[PDB]
RNA sequence: CCUGGACGAAGACUGACGCUCAGGUGCGAAAGCGUGGGGAGCAAACAGGAUCCUGGUAGUCCACGCCGUAAACGAUGUCGACUUGGAGGUUGUGCCGGCGUGGCUUCCGGAGCUAACGCGUUAAGUCGACCGCCUGGGGAGUACGGCCGCAAGGUUAAAACUCAAAUGAAUUGACGCUCGUGUUGUGAAAUGUUGGGUUCCCGCAACGAGCGGUACAAACCGUAGGGGAACCUGCGGUUGG
RNA sequence: GAAGCACCGGCUAACUCCGUGCCAGCAGCCGCGGUAAUACGGAGGGUGCAAGCGUUAAUCGGAAUUACUGGGCGUAAAGCGCACGCAGGCGGUUUGUUAAGUCAGAUGUGAAAUCCCCGGGCUCAACCUGGGAACUGCAUCUGAUACUGGCAAGCUUGAGU
């Protein structure tokens, strides 16, 4: 139900940095990010309209660690909701509990944050939630339970979050190891390079 | 045999408009004048004149804006073979409101826009755009 | 400055007494994304040569299309020799939902949200011509307010 | 700018036979006598004066005017009136692609300037039984064809055409580039191809001079300032 | 001798009495059949002579009955209205050979239409009314059943199975040479380099440059017959030669 | 104590080597194999999914490919050989009321569940659930009557004498 293979292979195939590692080292220092994985990765072949759409869909899935069945349900909910389909799709993805943990800087990586959630170390509104896909509503306070405040993973992840750009739709309190989900992020609040209309067109077909 | 005079009225308009005609003349009738009045109010034509009593003939003045026909698409929707009646909430919007739909309501002949304001359905005489 | 896309490449052939002579034909579409789009049909013997010819033809012979913030003013029907093309304005966030040939034309023209369908023959050169024909005859609310004697308020607000 | 009676003397009212009549020219025909259409001189004067007024406006703002005349009489007539207004002309056969193939036409001009240079300044003094005579034949043919556009070096801002039906090729090239077209449209021509239509007879030699004289003088008047 | 339809001029008169039509009814080339005549020429079959020719039966003709099929075609159902124009034929009629006004008809051609060809006021343009008919090729308009017929057969009309094509139009070739640009065509492509004269000139949608019948990738339709049948013949029709 | 399956000629995301040599085989279509096969079998690598993954069957979609919305009939399949004509379909132009079609409003009904909207409860989801909307319908009543039809007079352009 997860991907347990090499992380940098996914980033190399997509050509960009998927933030699958904590970022202590530069991405090019650990792999040839400009070259695709495999024997024939040095060559750069053509890519059709379906290829770029599939690559964009695989990009966001591998960013948030979501398989196809779970991701497809997100598209149906996004297309069912009011307003923009692509913006809702990113908002639904960004609202995942593990994503909120990673964005608030409790886990160095979303995969690490996924493990933190699964091991019953994340308390949402005083309630232990270990479901990675569990959605976080605005004005909800997530926190590290006192039993998990002795782990060095939480302490180390705070420094990495400080170096990274701090989201404007979230509130972080590293002293208390708790955060507040202020609001749903907008399209501008996220990375512009990600394309959502390609995903919408791909899932329409 | 001429089994639809209303469609013939539209055909004369469409043929004359495409042939860069100055005016189109046709036999007149009570319904034709009502239709021609609606077109003039919306500005799809300039003016209509009715001449004669024993054998009335309707005269229509066509409109050209910039070397081009103003009436680009005039279509007979309801026909004697297949009558078309729509309710107020089913009234079509031609070109998302840019065009008009001549609707025969119980209070007379008007456009689809007026019919929605008056809350009246009826027979869709033609589409004008 | 303006976006350009290659749609189709085909290998054509002619017969001479010596033998068969081959060539490559490339269909491209260009546009600025702000309501201007043109299509070009290059014809050479080498594929890189043909695509450059198509871009040169497409760069000129452009048309101007009114766009309502990335969508069509009203649903329209584009018709060419064999292809029937139906295009329809869509809400914000729907994206370009059209065929392979139609999608390229609408992207370079600046159309972002649109519902489109192709009927009849789907030959790429005929489809793009119908799409170009279907967009050039589309009239903005100002244009219909110009032909008729009413202002924009009377056309739509009334 | 020309009285109706004067145009009658010039033969502007005269037209072709009704057998070859163009239906598009119906509004511009007064009638038909002796199986010959008569051009309504009343319509011509306001159209010609407005066409002349537009020529004054575009010349004064430093445009460029090209004259196209290939008729037997009009060929020489246009050239005499062309230099008076200091504008460009095409007396001989209009070569297909003069406007469309401007890049190719430019190379023909570049050939001509080098060709005249050797015979005027270069002083080649080389015959070889082949080179000199062929170059002179090249010079004489190039001068007849592109002699009137040597000083232009660019796309003409507007065109003046005689016998628009005979010069349809030039009109088609101008319509592709958006260049306004002025033409003397006879009864058998196509008026839809011209922007400013001048319903006059293009076959009468005296009429052509009246057209050219009234046009060339206005260009000088507009360019005088 | 009897009789139908059409058209024109000028009125009178009736006052929507109209249009289209499933079933139905009648009509319906040639061939073929029934009954009785007729039979010159021509001529399936047949007989004989040759490597087509001679002879000649049905049939072709007539009266009546049947058959109801054709490439029965303009491969375009009928009715109505509207929409640029030229040339001609054929019949009216009005006015002073001219000058208009009708009906039918032939060619050319604009917009428009069409995949192209092409159609183009007699539309395959623009609309309306109604009817008929089609939705892969072959099997097959065949089998079975019904109906009709003296028979030939006609009409209505499948399925199994098989193939992934069959087909239309147009193009390029077969049976000194190219490019660039431009132009025509949806396109393949053409123009250039299609013509006249003598490599050259001129004309020229080209301008310049670099170089040296095909079912290919007479035919057919309906019908009738064959014992010198590698298919052929009689009759009428079609050009899809 | 816990990762497999299919695919990598095009359509269709992902390629090399080896063996084989129109053999063995592959195959939804186009089609691959007779000596360098990215199409066979194996390996390496890669891609697509994932406690599933392929294949087969069936329906719908794509198929505007039975086209009501939304197709055709000169030559691609398609105008009956032609005509008359019953039933049928449709029908010029004025008034008068008829209010059947149609139109507007009201009333009754259209079971619950389901679908959709807004919330709620299961740590999330599936699932469960509150309230709506919808249920495109039918019937009765009251109106409007421009159009269509019925009825009664006409009118003359259609059609006829
Ligand atoms: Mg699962
Ligand atoms: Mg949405
Ligand atoms: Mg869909
Ligand atoms: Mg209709
Ligand atoms: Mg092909
Ligand atoms: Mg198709
Ligand atoms: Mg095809
Ligand atoms: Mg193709
Ligand atoms: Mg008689
Ligand atoms: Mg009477
Ligand atoms: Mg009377
Ligand atoms: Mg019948
Ligand atoms: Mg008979
Ligand atoms: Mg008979
Ligand atoms: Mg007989
Ligand atoms: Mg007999
Ligand atoms: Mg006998
Ligand atoms: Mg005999
Ligand atoms: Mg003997
Ligand atoms: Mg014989
Ligand atoms: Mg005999
Ligand atoms: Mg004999
Ligand atoms: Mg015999
Ligand atoms: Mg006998
Ligand atoms: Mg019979
Ligand atoms: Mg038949
Ligand atoms: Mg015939
Ligand atoms: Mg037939
Ligand atoms: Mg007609
Ligand atoms: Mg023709
Ligand atoms: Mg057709
Ligand atoms: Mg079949
Ligand atoms: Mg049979
Ligand atoms: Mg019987
Ligand atoms: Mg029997
Ligand atoms: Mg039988
Ligand atoms: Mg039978
Ligand atoms: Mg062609
Ligand atoms: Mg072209
Ligand atoms: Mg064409
Ligand atoms: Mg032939
Ligand atoms: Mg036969
Ligand atoms: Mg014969
Ligand atoms: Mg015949
Ligand atoms: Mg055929
Ligand atoms: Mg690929
Ligand atoms: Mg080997
Ligand atoms: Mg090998
Ligand atoms: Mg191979
Ligand atoms: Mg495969
Ligand atoms: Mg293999
Ligand atoms: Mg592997
Ligand atoms: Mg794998
Ligand atoms: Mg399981
Ligand atoms: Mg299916
Ligand atoms: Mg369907
Ligand atoms: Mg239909
Ligand atoms: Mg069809
Ligand atoms: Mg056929
Ligand atoms: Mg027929
Ligand atoms: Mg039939
Ligand atoms: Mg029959
Ligand atoms: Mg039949
Ligand atoms: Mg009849
Ligand atoms: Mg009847
Ligand atoms: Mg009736
Ligand atoms: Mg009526
Ligand atoms: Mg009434
Ligand atoms: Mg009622
Ligand atoms: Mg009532
Ligand atoms: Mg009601
Ligand atoms: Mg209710
Ligand atoms: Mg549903
Ligand atoms: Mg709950
Ligand atoms: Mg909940
Ligand atoms: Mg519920
Ligand atoms: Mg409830
Ligand atoms: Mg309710
Ligand atoms: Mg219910
Ligand atoms: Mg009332
Ligand atoms: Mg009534
Ligand atoms: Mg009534």
């Amino acid at each position: 139900a997860r991907y347990l293979g090499p992380k940098l292979k996914l980033s190399r195939r997509e050509g960009t940095d998927l933030f699958l590692k904590s970022g202590v080292r530069a991405i090019d220092t650990k792999c040839k990010i400009e070259q695709a994985p495999g024997q024939h990765g040095a060559r750069k072949p053509r890519l059709s309209d379906y290829g770029v759409q599939l690559r964009e869909k695989q990009k966001v899935r591998r960013i948030y660690g979501v398989l196809e069945r779970q991701f497809r349900n997100y598209y149906k909910e996004a297309a069912r909701l009011k307003g923009n389909t692509g913006e809702n799709l990113l908002a639904l993805l960004e609202g995942r509990l593990d994503n909120v943990v990673y964005r608030m800087g409790f886990g160095a990586t979303r995969a690490e944050a996924r493990q933190l959630v699964s091991h019953k170390a994340i308390m949402v509104n005083g309630r232990v939630v270990n479901i990675a896909s569990y959605q976080v509503s605005p004005n909800d306070v997530v926190s590290i339970r006192e039993k998990a405040k002795k782990q060095s993973r939480v302490k180390a992840a705070l420094e990495l979050a400080e170096q990274r750009e701090k989201p404007t739709w979230l509130e972080v309190d590293a002293g208390k190891m708790e955060g507040t989900f202020k609001r749903k992020p907008e399209r501008s609040d996220l990375s512009a390079d990600i394309n959502e209309h390609l995903i919408v067109e791909l899932y329409s077909k | 045999s001429m089994q639809d005079p209303i469609a013939d009225m539209l055909t004369r308009i469409r043929n004359g408009q495409a042939a860069n005609k100055a005016a189109v003349t046709m036999p007149s009738s009570k319904l034709k004048v009502a239709i021609a009045n609606v077109l003039k109010e919306e500005g799809f034509i300039e003016d209509f004149k009715v001449e004669g009593d024993t054998k009335p003939e309707l005269e229509l003045t066509l409109k050209y804006f910039q070397g081009k026909a103003v009436v680009e698409s005039i279509q007979r929707v309801s026909r004697p073979g297949l009558r078309i009646y729509k309710r107020k909430d089913e009234l079509p919007k031609v070109m998302a409101g840019l065009g008009i739909a001549v609707v025969s309501t119980s209070k007379g002949v008007m456009t689809d826009r007026a019919a929605r304001q008056a809350g009246l359905g009826g027979e869709i005489i033609c589409y004008v755009a | 400055e303006l976006q350009e896309k290659l749609i189709a490449v085909n290998r054509v052939s002619k017969t001479v007494k010596g033998g068969r002579i081959f060539s490559f034909t490339a269909l491209t579409v260009v546009g600025d994304g702000n309501g201007r789009v043109g299509f070009g049909y290059g014809k050479a013997r080498e594929v890189p040569a043909a695509i450059q010819k198509a871009m040169e033809k497409a760069r000129r012979n452009m048309i101007n299309v009114a766009l309502n913030n990335g969508t069509l003013q009203h649903p329209v029907k584009g018709v060419h020799t064999g292809s029937r093309v139906f295009m329809q304005p869509a809400s914000e966030g729907t994206g370009i939902i059209a065929g392979g040939a139609m999608r390229a034309v609408l992207e370079v023209a600046g159309v972002h949200n649109v519902l489109a369908k192709a009927y009849g023959s789907t030959n790429p050169i005929n489809v793009v011509r119908a799409t170009i024909d279907g967009l050039e005859n589309m009239n903005s609310p100002e244009m219909v307010a110009a032909k008729r004697g009413k202002s924009v308020e009377e056309i739509l607000g009334k | 700018t020309v009285s109706m009676r004067d145009m009658l003397k010039a033969g502007v009212h005269f037209g072709h036979q009704t057998r070859y009549w163009n239906p598009k020219m119906k509004p511009f025909i007064f009638g038909a006598r002796n199986k010959v259409h008569i051009i309504n001189l009343e319509k011509t004067v306001p159209m010609f004066n407005e066409a002349l007024a537009e020529l004054n406006k575009i010349a004064s703002r430093k445009g460029k005017i090209l004259f196209v005349g290939t008729k037997r009489a009009a060929s020489e007539a246009v050239k005499d009136a062309a230099l008076s207004c200091d504008q460009f002309f095409v007396n001989h056969r209009w070569l297909g692609g003069m406007l469309t193939n401007w890049k190719t036409v430019r190379q023909s001009i570049k050939r001509l300037k080098d060709l005249e240079t050797q015979s005027q300044d270069g002083t080649f003094d080389k015959l070889t039984k082949k080179e000199a005579l062929m170059r002179t034949r090249e010079l004489e043919k190039l001068e007849n064809s592109l002699g009137g556009i040597k000083d232009m070096g660019g796309l003409p801002d507007a065109l003046f055409v005689i016998d628009a039906d005979h010069e349809h090729i030039a009109i088609k090239e101008a319509n592709n580039l958006g260049i306004p077209v002025f033409a003397i449209v006879d009864t058998n021509s196509d008026p839809d191809g011209v922007d400013f239509v001048i319903p006059g007879n293009d076959d009468a030699i005296r009429a052509v001079t009246l057209y050219l004289g009234a046009v060339a003088a206005t260009v000088r008047e507009g360019r005088s300032q």
